[PDB]
């Protein structure tokens, strides 16, 4: 149950966005418009990706688990599955 | 189009499964919820040049300064009786050219006295006149840069043998009057052009018989001839000139030292009456005032100096620049401060800024020092903040108890 | 704030009911019920000691203390404020000897020395007309100065050793002026 | 040492800022006359340190000078001390 | 590139601030995550700070919680290392290392924090000194020093504490030859208030380790050569030693006022740890001892009063147990007590300024904080006063 | 205090080695092998760019912090700061 989980992180403290990546690189379970929703994951997207084929060129074995970029107004956490992603936009605070 | 049903993976038996293990690292994640701690982390006033070429600006102290009314940003400045030579002038009328960016004075006039005041003559761009210490108010073309006086006065009871300390125009091409005003206990509303008789010579005296020598008096926003006659020592007169209200009307004090500075300002929005004159006081002291109000808003005691002028242009009418004998230029806003100074500097030294004006209907502040120094200032944060209805409103609730 | 509240109430029904308008008895147990009103004034007296000493903490040089100071100097009448924001008064005593001093400082270096006398000059005020105003201008800030003495400390400005000197030194630098 | 704790009683400043003068002073002299440019530079508060040390160590055990010359050294060790700081600072980083 | 071009980079005046960004951001990205009745919370060790070196005093942070200035007493072990040591640790983080050492050029006594101040840590030191150590910078050597001049410090500062308001914030550090100087917190050179404690008899008082009542007062409770406890001024007439409170027998160790109030009522009773064995409760106005507590085995180093639960206290001895006591319900018992590891002279007591929180400054070193939830402000403002006035009655036999 | 800085930070456990990179893309600080971790600084300092563009395209005001990357075998932290950067591996211990 999904619904439960996003509808029980409505009222969390300081959530920015909830959503999911879901067509490799196009979300479709979009709480948001188009651009903060399917534009900005995709560039997560890509550049995850491309964070994929650099942790890859260290080791090819040593793929990704999971992102977290938490910045001054944002903590972006990124839970790489297998074919879609899963960005969630959180406060710092 | 990216997919054809994009809610049936959604409702999946299967893919919901993914979306599971992506929420179970969602619920990895959100369990940190640990700020970073900071451990001792941490993370205007545009003062323009000064017009000071001792030219003729050599030790001869400022009187009244006077915005150009007429150019833009062509101010003049009168000067004060300066005795570096017997026989050469007293006060030397000076005029700049802040448009222009320079230091030498744009155009030089000497007469005989020493001119206590000097304005331009309104709609007449070729004309500024000085309001001298012996009584001469004397004529000069202004863009000719003539040394010497086009035409003088002839001193007479009904005009001026007394220094003028505050010559002005009131009106527009119709109603432009030069109003000289001295210690004659008179003004003499003589004409631009010709300066041989003056139009409406009337006397400045109170139901005593005593000529009130005056100190730097003021003329109302508009023309509407209220013109406030700062006395001998304080004594804010109300005044017209035409009609049987012309002359003395009433007064009042908020100070006993006679009055340094005083004008008045343009809309503050299109929300206050406009006419809130402040005056200044050599008892040290700068009291806001108003017509309709006998005795208004607070007196602001700028002790231990000597207080020479105030301005508060119509950009942010709540904007006045009071000074005193230390050289303490604080300009600042009763909207948002309360007694303080916002943009207070001690200017270089321990000038005498006899005159800090702001220009009307913008913002910089002729400054008319204890020599001829023309020091000129500008914020570049004060703008003309919208809705100034609080300076009238912070204003009144100092005016209850 | 909610003082005024608990000063109405409690004034009310203490005041009222100590005798409930009966004396000339022994005026003791009268007396006892307004020394539980006293507890009452005291229990207000700390709310308002909180109270001003935020509005005089934001405010604490001799001029700008003074005027939030000079809007409750009737509050700052009980020693039980008086002698707990005694702190507080005694430094604006201090400034107010520091200025008064500078007032004197300031009849040292003159109108005719300053130059004041050439400005006033520009009024034509010379310093035998402006030596004297500025006199009676420092006499003026002396007066400021001497409701600065009287209202810090308000009845008992005499109990500050400081302001009464200040009185005394003052008003002999008025005659001096 | 009855009369030395009365003694002390009394004015114990004078031995207390002397050992107090110890430890600052060598902390001082170090700090301070530790390079070559920086004992030349700070020579001219050094010379008249030593002057005042000097002048109280060698008359020494007086009635009228034994507090004075304790206090003397004390007050250039503490001064030292400070521009000590201030000149290892400037020599080292 | 080369060693020229690094070694420039790396000391020049740009990495400071990065050296301090970069040991904060990889420290706060210690805490390890996972990817699948006296507490005794925590202990601090610092090994090239704290070892054999004793705690000369502990401080709780009134701005900036859960931080405390464990002020060392550098012994001669080692020479070479800046004597004098003033650790910050913290305690939201949970981290072992502490967050920034403050050394000094002399052993740091009574080190505590400056109040309305978030980066400045005073301290007392071994050379008379009040040092002064900044946040903001990187080197930890103190920047502000004091001076050592007749009416500067003479006697090595072992007690520093902040008095007054925005007003007038005084920085009152006492020597023990009664010398008390008001200090600014901005410029060290010089003295604002500087004085000697002068007395009838033995005027140079050795103090130790004073505090004041809550609401900032001049008076201090000092902690004379055998008791004596003189609550003394710093201005006025009453400057100096004005009121002793003898029928003591002992130096006081640690000498704590009144906390902020909790329930009960102000409370103008101080509390006396000394040499003397036993804490004695005192009242700021009695001149005859208030009760005194069980004979500790061994000294009392230190006590200080919670401000969650002012009617309570934690005190100190030498074979190191911590002894909480309240008497709204005891007598002559303790209330809570707990022991730390081996036998360590345990020298200081502070209570956290939200209370409930003990901070043990030990042996050498090591500093153990202690949490606790049952002693919280209970309303018995009337039963507070009602023992004390119990025990003014049984104590007169 | 480097080496202070080096010992310590490297005294937790998961830290292979503060191969600290500059933003020129060279081992400004390291303690690992030189030419192994030199193509990988360069390859982490390019990616770091893009992790700056990430955070400066999809908002204007935001200022990237701290990132990390959960990769398979290790977890490789990144601590940008303003002038330069920071590279440290800490593997799930």
């Amino acid at each position: 149950e999904v619904e439960e989980t996003l509808k029980r992180l409505q009222s969390q403290k300081g959530v920015q966005g909830i959503i999911v990546v879901n067509t490799e690189g196009i979300p479709i379970k979009s709480t948001m418009d188009n651009p903060t929703t399917t534009q900005y994951a995709s560039l997560m997207h890509s550049f995850i990706l491309k964070a994929r084929s650099t942790v890859r060129d260290i080791d090819p074995q040593n793929d990704l688990t999971f992102l977290r970029i938490r910045s001054k107004k944002n903590e972006i956490m990124v839970a790489p599955d297998k074919d879609y992603f899963l960005i969630v936009i959180q406060n710092p605070t | 189009l990216t997919e054809e049903e994009k809610q049936q993976i959604l409702h999946s038996e299967e893919f919901l499964s993914f979306f599971d293990h992506s929420t179970r690292i969602v619920e990895r994640a959100l369990s940190e919820q640990i700020n970073i701690f900071f451990d001792y982390s941490g993370r205007k006033l545009s003062l323009n040049r000064q017009f000071f070429d001792e030219r003729w600006s050599k030790h001869r102290v400022v009187s009244c300064l006077d915005w150009s009314s007429q150019y833009p940003e062509l101010l003049v400045a009168s000067y004060n009786n300066n005795e570096d030579a017997p026989h050469e002038p007293d006060g030397v009328a000076l005029v700049w050219n802040m448009k222009y960016k320079k230091t030498t004075p744009e155009y030089v006039f000497h007469c005989q006295s020493a001119v206590m005041s000097a304005t331009f003559a309104k709609f007449h761009p070729n004309l500024v006149v000085g309001g001298t210490y012996s009584g001469q108010i004397v004529l000069w073309d202004n863009r000719s840069n003539k040394r010497t006086p086009v035409q003088r006065t002839p001193l007479s009871a009904a005009a001026h043998t007394h220094p003028v300390y505050c010559v002005n125009v009131v009106g527009t091409q119709n109603a432009h009057n030069l109003i000289s005003i001295s210690t004659d206990g008179k003004i003499c509303s003589w004409s631009l052009d010709m300066l041989s008789h003056p139009q409406d010579s009337m006397e400045l005296v109170h139901k005593q018989s005593k000529a009130v020598a005056v100190t730097s008096m003021s003329f109302p926003v508009g023309d509407v001839n209220n013109f406030v006659v700062g006395s001998e020592e304080g004594s804010v007169y109300t005044a017209c000139r035409h009609g049987s209200k012309a002359g003395i009307s009433e007064m009042f004090e908020g100070h006993q030292g006679p009055i340094t500075g005083i004008h008045c300002h343009a809309a503050v929005g299109a929300v206050d009456f406009s006419h809130l004159f402040v005056t200044s006081s050599f008892d040290w002291t700068v009291k806001l005032w108003s017509t309709k109000n006998n005795k208004p808003l607070y007196s602001f005691e700028d002790n231990a100096g000597y207080v020479y002028d105030v301005m508060w242009s119509p950009t942010h009418p709540a904007l006045f620049a009071c000074v005193d004998g230390m050289g303490r230029l604080d300009l600042w806003n009763l909207n948002n401060d309360t007694e303080v100074p916002t943009a207070s500097i001690s200017v270089e030294g321990n000038p005498a800024l006899n005159r800090v004006r702001w220009t009307h209907s913008g913002r910089e502040i002729a400054v008319g020092d204890s020599e001829g120094q023309i020091v000129i200032y500008d914020v570049g944060e004060q703008i003309a903040v919208p809705r100034n209805d609080e300076w009238a409103r912070f204003g009144r609730t100092l005016a209850e108890i | 704030a909610n003082a005024i509240e608990e000063v109405n109430l409690a004034y009310e029904n203490v005041k009222e009911v100590d005798g409930l308008d009966v004396s000339k008895e022994g005026t003791e147990a009268w007396e006892a019920a307004m020394k539980r009103y006293d507890e009452r004034i005291d229990r207000v007296e700390t709310r308002i000691t909180a109270r001003l000493r935020d509005q005089l903490g934001t405010a604490k040089n001799a001029n700008e203390m003074f005027r939030i100071f000079s809007r409750f100097n009737a509050l700052f009448v009980r020693p039980h404020i008086r002698g707990a924001i005694r702190e507080y008064q005694t430094q604006l005593i201090q400034r107010v000897k520091d200025d008064i001093e500078s007032l004197h400082d300031k009849f040292k270096v003159q109108y005719p020395q300053s130059q004041a006398c050439k400005m006033s000059h520009v009024r034509d005020l010379p310093p035998v007309s402006g030596s004297i105003i500025w006199a009676k201008q420092i006499d003026r800030q002396l007066t400021a100065y001497m409701k600065r003495v009287e209202d810090v400390l308000g009845k008992g400005w005499e109990n500050h050793v400081e302001g009464q000197k200040l009185k005394q030194d003052g008003d002999s630098f008025r005659m001096k002026l | 040492i009855v009369n030395k704790a009365h003694q002390a009683n009394q004015l114990y400043p004078f031995a207390i800022s002397l050992i107090e003068s110890v430890r600052t002073y060598e902390r001082t002299c170090e700090k301070v006359e530790e390079r070559n440019t920086i004992s030349l530079l700070v020579a001219g508060l050094k010379k008249e340190v030593q002057a005042l040390i000097a002048e109280g160590i060698a008359l020494v055990w007086e009635s009228y000078k034994l507090d004075p010359y304790v206090q003397r050294l004390a007050e250039t060790v503490f001064n030292f001390q400070e521009k000590v700081d201030d000149l290892l600072i400037i020599e080292e980083k």
